[PDB]
RNA sequence: UUCAUCUAGACAGCCGGACGGUGGCCAUGGAAGUCGGAAUCCGCUAAGGAGUGUGUAACAACUCACCGGCCGAAUGAACUA
């Protein structure tokens, strides 16, 4: 369900229990990737992989909290990869 | 020089054909939850918070295609803002006047009016209530409630928002540092 | 600091290395480096006439604040919260006529303030302690229980324990020998040059009377720095248990098994906290007035002379001391006359005389 | 003396803001920039650092570095005798 602390979109008011999720950094990592990402990383640490294993993840944009509605997915795609320390995902920069 | 010539190149464009002209000033601004106006309003008026180029903001209209442009020539002072869009000026400034978002002064800074503090109830548990002796404002609590007891002047006239007596005004949920968007002159072409 | 890291680099390594014969030289080697490490870390005996001090250790937790809080009988407020704190004292209880103070000790659980300037303060003053509680969650008790005797091992507590009936004295010639009473089966000839080799002993001979491990001979060499005293395991937030398994956690020694909320066994813990301090409590006594039997003077069980309650009055006083008028189990037929090396019992009247 | 900055408004000084992606990847009691460890690209803008610092057990709470408004004319560094 995620290594890193996921944060949730979660309010408590009077019987309101459901654990959801805001589409934060760690967790579309987690879809993304292989299902390997909340297992196998205890002490493992994988700095490896550049295939461009998705083109259609301007899926997300909708509820990955709407930052750059007049750009379609340059934001996932070119600045995912550096900072996401696991793989590249783009040939396009690095 | 040839660093910022872009920013003239960028006016330029933006001044060719646009019908609408309009100019607002921003000297007071929360510019976090003032530029999720800006993401609300996506291409229908670019913003342009410009720099002092005010003086050549007119003199550059050499091509004179609208000789207007020497219209705020005589205007070189305060923060003026530029937007423009093909539509009715009109209902813009409904959704841009309504944005009066608040936040408190710079723990001490100016107060906009003379604010008068009644016996509202708010409905926390007690808090701060210990902490009612800068001021000195009798607060009872009941059914664990914070009331009000006596409506004790907070601010005045002449005299600015503190920091011992008016850490709590948002507290009392008021808005005394907003200086929303504001309209100063309006002219198409 | 230099120091810390460059322990931390004996720590992992050493951790990274594992045990045979062909690293044990290397480890022996290692070990006695780390303590010279440590002991500077110590470098900065007790005559506090006070009455007592205990301390509590544990991480922050409510169920420690409630107990605490309940202990002292004292409330307020900010002050419990702060992690950068040293130590705090207010909080005073007077049981069977001896008060005690209590400390609480979050600057032993640290590491990233620890080399700092009250970080020697932190640890010097939880290193005077007649006791320390050591307070978990009986549901998550392990790894808070080795991160805390790890520290306290580092910073040279011994707990529960006595030191070790070893023996050692310089020679000039002959190098290392040694004598053994009991066979070993953990020391090697090639550790005990090991540890010798650094502290420059050349020689000397080491007596063993019983089947020391490296830490016990290093404390022998450390006698002078480390300290042995007791300690207290208690286990709070025992309301989730049962008392079938709770009686198997009366199998553990030192634990005490509480509930701070409800006061749960708070008696137990101070019959048990007051058994194991052994605290002997006098009752001075002038010519004309008779005893006060107040505020009794309290001294421990090993260090109840008559030469020790004179110093525990004042420095002074050893050196103007006439004579000692005792009524106790003590002396034969109370009163009678008495030197300083006479060895006091608990609850006698004692009266000094002015030279 | 040699470099530079400056009316396409410099140096100061005040006053205003100082944003998202994303708590960037591990260390995990914990790192949103801030006990630490390898990393360092993008969008609104004229501007906002996967960060200067005060600081939280962590967050927020403050500051800068960046730009803007006033002021309206010179300023910054190195060197020579």
């Amino acid at each position: 369900k995620g290594i890193k602390v996921t944060v949730q979109l979660k309010i408590q008011n009077r019987q309101a229990a459901a654990s959801v999720v805001p589409s934060a950094s760690s967790l579309v990592i987690t879809a993304l990737k292989e299902p390997p990402r909340d297992r196998k990383k205890d002490k493992n640490v994988k700095h490896s992989g550049n295939i461009q294993l998705d083109e259609i993840i301007e899926i997300a944009r909708q509820m990955r909290d709407k930052s750059f509605g007049r750009t379609l997915a340059s934001v996932t795609k070119e600045i995912l990869g550096t900072a996401q320390s696991v793989g590249c995902r783009v040939d396009f920069k690095n | 020089r040839e660093k910022k010539a872009e920013y003239f190149a960028k006016l330029r464009e933006y001044l060719e054909e646009y019908k609408s002209l309009f100019v607002v000033g921003v000297d007071n601004v929360s510019s976090q939850q003032m530029h999720e106006v800006r993401k609300e309003l996506r291409g229908r008026a670019v913003v342009l918070m410009g720099k002092n180029t005010m003086v050549r903001r007119a003199i550059r209209g050499f091509l004179s295609d609208l000789p207007d442009f020497e219209k705020l020539l005589p205007f070189v002072k305060g923060n003026v803002g530029f937007v423009f869009t093909n539509e009715p000026l009109t209902e813009i400034k409904n959704v841009i006047v309504s944005n009066r978002v608040a936040a408190p002064a710079r723990a001490g800074a100016v107060a906009p009016e003379d604010i008068w503090v009644r016996a509202v109830n708010t409905g926390m548990e007690p808090g701060k209530t210990s902490f009612f002796q800068a001021l000195g404002v009798p607060t009872k609590i009941a059914r664990g409630t914070i009331e009000i007891v006596s409506d004790v002047k907070v601010v005045d006239a002449g005299n600015k928002v503190g920091q011992s007596e008016a850490s709590l005004l948002n507290l009392l949920n008021i808005s005394p540092f907003t200086f929303g968007l504001t309209v100063v002159q309006v002219y198409d072409n | 600091s230099t120091t810390v890291e460059k322990i931390k680099a004996i720590e992992d390594e050493m951790a990274r290395t594992q045990k045979n014969k062909a690293t044990s030289f290397h480890l022996g080697q290692l070990k006695a480096k780390l303590a010279k490490l440590r002991r500077e870390l110590l470098t900065s005996d007790v005559a506090r006439t006070g009455v007592a001090s205990v301390g509590f250790v544990g991480f922050p937790s409510v169920g420690k604040s409630t107990l605490l809080s309940k202990l002292t009988g004292t409330e307020s407020e900010a002050a419990e919260y702060e992690f950068t704190t040293l130590v705090t004292v207010p909080g005073v209880i007077r049981y069977k006529g001896a008060k005690i103070q209590m400390l609480d000790l979050p600057g032993i659980i640290d590491g990233a303030k620890d080399g700092r300037g009250r970080g020697k303060q932190v640890i010097a003053v939880a290193r005077t302690c007649n006791l320390l509680f050591i307070i978990l969650d009986v549901n998550k008790p392990l790894h808070h229980k080795q991160i805390i005797e790890k520290e306290l091992e580092g910073v040279g507590i011994r707990l529960n324990k006595t030191p070790p009936d070893i023996l050692i004295k310089k020679k000039e010639k002959g190098g290392i020998s040694i004598t053994n009473t009991v066979p070993l089966t953990h020391l090697g000839n090639d550790e005990i040059r090991a540890v010798m080799s650094e502290y420059r002993i050349n020689s000397a001979e080491i007596a063993f009377r019983c089947d020391a491990t490296v830490d016990d001979l290093i404390d022998v060499l450390e006698a002078s720095s480390r300290r042995y005293m007791p300690a207290i395991y208690v286990l709070n937030k025992i309301d989730s248990l049962s008392i079938e398994e709770l009686e198997l956690l009366y199998r553990i020694p030192n634990a005490v098994p509480i509930s701070s909320g409800q006061d749960w066994n708070l008696d137990e813990l101070l019959q048990v906290m007051w058994d194991r301090l052994n605290l002997v409590r006098i009752y001075t006594k002038p010519k004309g007035q008779i005893p006060d039997f107040t505020d009794p003077v309290v001294l421990r069980s090993d260090r109840c002379s008559v030469k020790d309650f004179c110093n525990q009055i004042h420095k002074s006083l050893v050196d103007d001391f006439r004579n000692a008028l005792v009524y106790g189990s003590s002396v034969k037929h109370q009163p009678q006359y008495v030197g300083l090396s006479h060895i006091l019992e608990d609850e006698d009247v004692v009266t000094i005389l002015k030279k």
